[PDB]
């Protein structure tokens, strides 16, 4: 019953092709969202730095004026 | 030939096992990363709001001090 | 694909740690300074 | 539930005492003109009354109270608070009746644009586009809002958001049979994706869509377009997309429905198709 | 001719096994790590909302006190 | 340990100082005026003490100190600091004795819903639900807490956490509660998922679970349900879950223990079963008659 | 080159101006009582001098300047800036001489724990553990620091960081012929990974390592532990780990050293091992 | 569009008003001596007009107005705000005039790194390198900027970014400059990754590129480095790259172009090229004699 095994192998090959193709399709969009998340992340980082510097200078100036 | 075909059958069953495991693993990949993306988006929005509010806060406080 | 994703995600986390350090320092400094200044400017009268 | 309707009722009573506060503004504030903080706390009680309404599951009342608080709060001071209140009213109105949510979102858009916050303006434009698409049938307004948000994002080097907005607009256009804009957007996005290694693999789909929208309009130019994509991207012919497209366009030379019908059935045998692609194929292959 | 059949078969199984085990081992560590970033960003959210509320209350109290003094 | 011994000694010293400070507070509330600042300093020392207790591994002492600081702070016309201190006390009491942690977390929930911040309220609700489920042997309160969490998340437009919460609550309510609600929520999540590309490939699991629920209730209704699902979800026809269920229902109708047992054994050979699915299969098998 | 030389020259000028500033400022405080602004200015001068020294690629003197600024600032009755200066001094001292970096990081930990914050304390503890591990050989100090950090992480409900620290501690313990602690930690983490929808895939590896380390003691205990683990996790037998363990057990049982070596070689061929696991297997083969 | 034209008109009006405001401010300083509120208000007007103008689809003059406002603000002993405005003006000029953006970015880098922040300086250096290499066809100063960014990143123990920058620099050097620097960098990065938690299986490519550079230098150096890599990295012994390079070397030794051709063609067929290996291979083929 080797011919039956060959037919089963062909069916399994088709199944593997389908599954791998679906995985690749989802991986592409996974790439796209990781790119988007990094894009947003850089902006939030820069905003945090800006607010921190403004806050340090502002509070220090106010404290100096208080004296 | 018998040993080769039996080894190939073992290899194909391992193929299906590994591929299905990786596939479930990948759908988990996607779910988790989408959740993180949403929640970072919310955090970025709140960061921008806080930055603007605290900037206008320092502006008005310094103007009030100048008024004194 | 995954090998490419590895380094990107690792870098994201590595910078996230710096961000959390910075925000922690900022919050601690804000709390201390505001509390001390408020008490000083409210208790002198 | 109804224990939250009771506190909703006393929140209506709080709105009534806010009416008393505006009566104070009418008569007694002549001697209490310095009570600007009184007006501020009147706005605050308005806002938390709207909050109690929202918790009471009265979306219309919650949105109305939010917008009223926003209107009472924009006394030429704390404009950002007024904008936040207006967007909260729009969010409350999103469910139930979203019509006035649209107008209040335009007001927030104007406030932010005057201030200079472009990311928030573009995000709200996308929000109104999606509310139009999901609630109304107009797409042209949604297309315009998406294009405008993409323009904002590209103005500040936010390329990915603009790219996705243009991708959606191009897909709708291809479904809306405006093929020049679709082909231009698809080829531009494909070339942009080819630039970076990260999105290098994705160019195949964009090339395929651009080639399809080419092939619908002018059949002869389909051969030239697929060829051009192939030399521009040497790994496009290898892709199943290019091989399938070549098969379809070569079969169409001879009038034999069996050929391309078998081709499409085989293509669907390996992966299910989408509504856009299936409708496109059924429309185009008819003539 | 079965010799080259066996050669390609052994190459196929060898590359399959190694590469599959590579993917399986690799994904695990990254996704065990992603939760750490998730919880760190949670802490970011908590601290940041507290920070925002703190400045809001501080600024409003300062404005009220300044108005009272004048 | 010398470190812990000295830590405990300094902790007792700070407790004595806090006792002196509360004595000062009660003297300035009845003897003096303007003690609000003095009791604020008392709160500060109490909070320092509580934090260093938590550092000392004395979780009960840390929680008690935090609770005392919080309850004293509630009198200072302030609420956010009270909520934070109550949450800290709940975290300290999470281990060891968590009963009072539930009450303090409920108080924090009250404070938050008074303010207007609801996402934090939903997070605390899920924390209460999970702690109750893991440490208290009772599920109905956990079911209700998850229900309120899902309500808060969905009302705030957070549909994803709400979807997960509904999935969990329905799945567990199936185990001990009538499956009709399991049917409703599973079909609802499947309908929401199929359109969305994210979960469209996994909604077949939800439909299979709901159909199994129907089967454990009755067969004819289970049939009608599975055909309605496949008609609405054509891809489910090719799903191996569909074939497994067709075999199971056919064997059940023909009342053959051997066929059903071998079919479930075949399904077990590949992949793996689960405790809930095995329980459902055993329960339907026991009623084959 | 020229930039570094110019930075160093300007920095030397700034340092000389800084000693002049501190001396004249203390003199003017004594003779005139001008306040504390001059001391703060001197501290800022020290900080800028340290920054420019780091620019000039002189980390020892940069860290010395940072430590001096920290000491001066804490002498001014302020903590956070002093702690930041101390940690910056440690970072500068991280290379070249890290012992004083260790001391200043310990001082930073002391002040941070005095304030009451946990996360930074555990992070500094693990950082000192890493410094000891990479630059020194006293792995016991690294173990102690890892233990403290793990305790803090677990107490603060940060299960992930505590798990990582416990895994490292168990690896180091099993490396130094300690198995009971390693067995306990590995089985604890494996049990913690039972219900995890994600870590369930990794739960098997910890159990495998635990079984190996326990088998370092005797045979019968190893068999009982492995069968108990299989019963606790019914699917553990699916992986090659269980069959490999059983084969090695029987090979050692019947003194089939050559079979053991052949099986280990086959496993290495299919998947290469690491130094630690190879050492464990060779140690097992010794008896 | 009416909105654009109106924006451009009101921006011109605001710029004229700002110029008149600064003139009247310098007049009032002697006239009344009101302090510095006038100058800050003029800077505010300039910034608002510039932001509106860049909203008006026009970029160059918006950046010019931002630069003027930043200069006037820095005249008031304010640096971080002026530096950020300089960075924004440079970003705006990016699409209008590269040189102005480059100069503004240098000024921002200098002021920031004088303050004490190195990460922003390194990011600005990377941006400079990218903007130069993307539109201007030159590398050398781009290489310098990448090296400076890597040095700044390494100064604060940020290893990943510095490693990426060094890898890019080495790749560009190998493409154009001599291979000694490229060989050293590639070997260093490859040898610093045997223990990589997530990069356990790509050092082979780095060492292969180093060996290819060695072969581009000389055959004897090629083979000696090939062994060095073979014994240094046991896993690389079994890599297909090892077999391919050894086959290529033994072919090139015997002076047979056919073997080299077939080997490279088979390697390309099984796996695609990278546009850098192909060029080195062609240069090697040019010296077969």
């Amino acid at each position: 019953r080797a011919d039956q095994l060959a037919d089963e192998s062909l069916e399994s090959t088709r199944r593997m092709l389908q599954l791998v193709e679906e995985s690749k399709d989802a991986g592409i969009r996974t790439l796209v969202m990781l790119d988007e998340q990094g894009e947003q992340l850089e902006r939030i980082e820069e905003g945090m730095d800006q607010i921190n510097k403004d806050m340090k200078e502002a509070e220090k100036n106010l404290t100096d004026l208080g004296k | 030939a018998l040993s080769e075909i039996e080894t190939r059958h073992s290899e194909i069953i391992k193929l299906e096992n590994s591929i299905r495991e990786l596939h479930d693993m990948f759908m988990d990949m996607a779910m988790l990363v989408e959740s993180q993306g949403e929640m970072i988006d919310r955090i970025e929005y709140n960061v921008e709001h806080a930055v603007d509010y605290v900037e206008r806060a320092v502006s008005d406080t310094k103007k009030a001090v100048k008024y004194q | 694909m995954f090998m490419d994703m590895a380094m990107l995600v690792e870098s994201q986390g590595e910078m996230i740690d710096r961000i959390e350090y910075n925000v922690e320092h900022a919050v601690d400094y804000v709390e201390r300074a505001v509390s001390d200044t408020k008490k000083a400017v409210k208790y002198q009268s | 539930g109804m224990d939250t309707s009771g506190k909703q009722a006393e929140a209506m009573a709080l709105l009534a005492e806010a009416e008393r506060k505006v009566k104070n503004s009418q008569s007694f504030f002549s001697g209490l003109f310095g009570g600007s903080s009184k007006i501020e706390e009147a706005c605050e009680i308005y806002a938390r009354a709207a909050n109690m309404f929202k918790m009471a599951k009265n979306w219309s009342a919650a949105g109305n109270a939010f917008c009223q608080a926003a209107q009472l709060h924009l006394q030429l001071q704390s404009k950002h608070d007024a904008a936040t209140c207006f967007v909260d009213a729009g969010n409350a109105f999103k469910k139930a009746d979203p019509q006035e949510a649209i107008n209040c979102l335009m007001r927030a858009i104007e406030i932010y644009t005057d201030m200079g916050r472009f990311t928030i303006a573009a995000k709200h434009h996308i929000s109104i586009a999606e509310i139009y698409e999901t609630e109304l049938v107009d797409v042209e307004k949604a297309i315009a809002h998406y294009e405008q948000s993409a323009d904002y994002y590209k103005g500040e080097e936010s390329n990915s958001s603009a790219n996705k907005c243009l991708l959606k607009v191009a897909g709708y256009a291809a479904q809306l049979e405006q093929y020049q804009k679709a082909i231009d957007i698809y080829e531009q996005v494909g070339t942009s994706a080819m630039d970076s290694p990260l999105l290098k693999y994705s160019a195949k789909d964009y090339f395929f869509k651009a080639a399809l929208c080419h092939f619908c309009i002018d059949m002869l130019n389909a051969k030239l377009a697929v060829q051009k994509y192939e030399e521009l991207f040497p790994a496009f012919s290898d892709s199943r997309e290019c091989k399938l497209m070549k098969k379809l366009l070569e079969a169409h030379e001879e009038q034999n429905v069996d050929s391309y019908t078998e081709s499409v059935k085989e293509y669907d045998s390996i992966s299910r198709l989408d509504q856009w692609l299936t409708t496109m194929l059924l429309r185009i292959k008819k003539t």
